[PDB]
């Protein structure tokens, strides 16, 4: 991840990363509101920053320091790229949400009205055929894969060394390559809570609270398609 | 430092995501409660022993039963949470999750966990289960549902007043080292 988005996403909450004067000047709902949001954004941001680690440091990591068959990293970390660059766009498209929100002559304090609609593009068609049929793919790899890394590790002193060498700093102590699949088969599970909770606080413009509405059948429909195309792979 | 890995299971509303940020923060979040927990690796000294334990939540994943196993390869101890204020989050204990958790996990700890304890003296709490016939789950009732179960213990507290908080990950901890 950049160092603008970090700070952009290191508070706490949404009421933390404003200005308290900025804050001060809108209603409680609304604060509720962008609290929600703002939550959807830093963990889509930590998501896609998980994405990244497996792709640039493990996967690419194993292939230029160790010397095993190509087909094994692609056991390891299954569908890793398809996903960085599914996430990265939905990533992407939040960030820029949040950018036009902001008021002018700053940097941290804006108010997202429509997301909706930005979420309805991204669960439907054929982005979400795509992330359906990548999920599915990905969830009925991860036991293979968990399986696949346990035996390196128990067997291959230097693959044991490089995984000792890259987790060794402090930033990745809950980023392990174990703890990266299950953070990602994890992630889609997520969705509906945090799009049920801002449409709680979306009970001011119609057409948003149907929008919001629209985009929660529609993640649980993408959900339950992923749930039923999972037929988990043997090593 | 030995890594050990916690997994705690339970109905929807029964205070696993709450139980999990308050322990990963030691205080109840005072500004800003988040809807969801991604992952936590906690250093926790146990009677002596530093142990490494990382913290997973099986919220959202109740509706979608062949995603949901993934969660439970490798799990050292598992915690299994219902609600005090919600006798029926209780009545799925053996019914639902204690099969699932006994097929995926055999062999591993389960510390069945009474949340929201705080609940029992709240006065709408006990108002609205009476108007179901019902009350608060009692002490005996989630002793009696660890001792059915097979439970290696029960344990309460409440993620609200922290009362009993720390106490739960300690053993669990005591529990995942147990070979
Ligand atoms: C974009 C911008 O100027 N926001 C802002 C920050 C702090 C305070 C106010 C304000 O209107 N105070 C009365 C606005």
């Amino acid at each position: 991840s950049m160092e603008m988005d970090e700070k952009d996403f290191a508070a706490d909450s949404w009421s933390l990363a404003v200005d308290s004067s900025f804050l001060q000047q809108h209603k409680k709902e609304v604060m509720k509101q962008q609290d929600v949001i703002y939550e959807l954004i830093q963990t889509e941001l930590h998501h896609v920053r998980t994405l990244k680690i497996m792709t640039r440091l493990f996967r690419t990591g194993m292939l230029e320091e160790l010397h095993l068959e190509p087909g094994v990293v692609q056991g390891l970390f299954p569908c890793v790229d398809e996903l960085s660059d599914i996430h990265t766009r939905f990533l992407s498209q939040l960030l820029e949400r949040r950018r036009q929100a902001l008021c002018p002559g700053s940097t941290r304090n804006f108010v997202i009205h429509r997301l909706g609609d930005l979420l309805i593009s991204q669960f439907s068609g054929p982005s979400a055929e795509q992330m359906c049929k990548t999920y599915s793919e990905f969830c009925s790899r991860h036991s293979k894969a968990l399986k696949l890394y346990k035996e390196l590790y128990a067997r291959d002193k230097r693959f044991q060394q490089f995984i000792r060498k890259v987790t060794r700093p402090a930033v990745l102590k809950r980023h392990g390559v174990q703890e990266c699949i299950l953070l990602v088969t994890q992630r889609i599970t997520k969705y509906p809570l945090l799009i049920s909770r801002i449409l709680q606080h979306s009970h001011g413009i119609e057409e948003e609270r149907q929008d919001l509405t629209t985009a929660l059948g529609l993640v649980k429909e993408l959900l339950s398609n992923v749930d039923e195309g999972i037929y988990q792979l043997e090593k | 430092a030995i890594r050990k890995k916690l997994v705690i299971v339970g109905d929807g509303a029964c205070g696993k995501t709450c139980l999990l940020i308050v322990f990963s923060k030691d205080q109840f979040p005072e500004v800003y409660v988040p809807t969801v927990f991604e992952n936590y690796v906690a250093d926790i000294e146990v009677d002596g022993k530093q142990v490494e334990l990382a913290l997973w939540d099986t919220a959202g994943q109740e509706d979608y039963d062949r995603l949901r196993p993934l969660s439970y390869p490798d799990t050292d101890v598992i915690l299994m949470c219902f609600s005090i204020d919600s006798p029926d989050s209780l009545e799925n204990i053996p019914e639902k999750w204690t099969p699932e958790v006994k097929h995926f996990c055999p062999n591993v700890p389960i510390i069945l966990v009474g949340n929201k304890k705080d609940l029992r003296n709240d006065e709408h709490t006990r108002r609205e289960l009476a108007k179901m016939k019902q009350e608060p789950v009692k002490p005996e009732e989630g002793r009696d549902m660890a001792n059915r179960i097979g439970a290696f213990g029960y344990m309460e507290c409440s993620a609200k007043t922290k009362d009993g908080v720390r106490e739960v990950f300690e053993m669990a901890t005591r529990a995942a080292l147990q070979a």
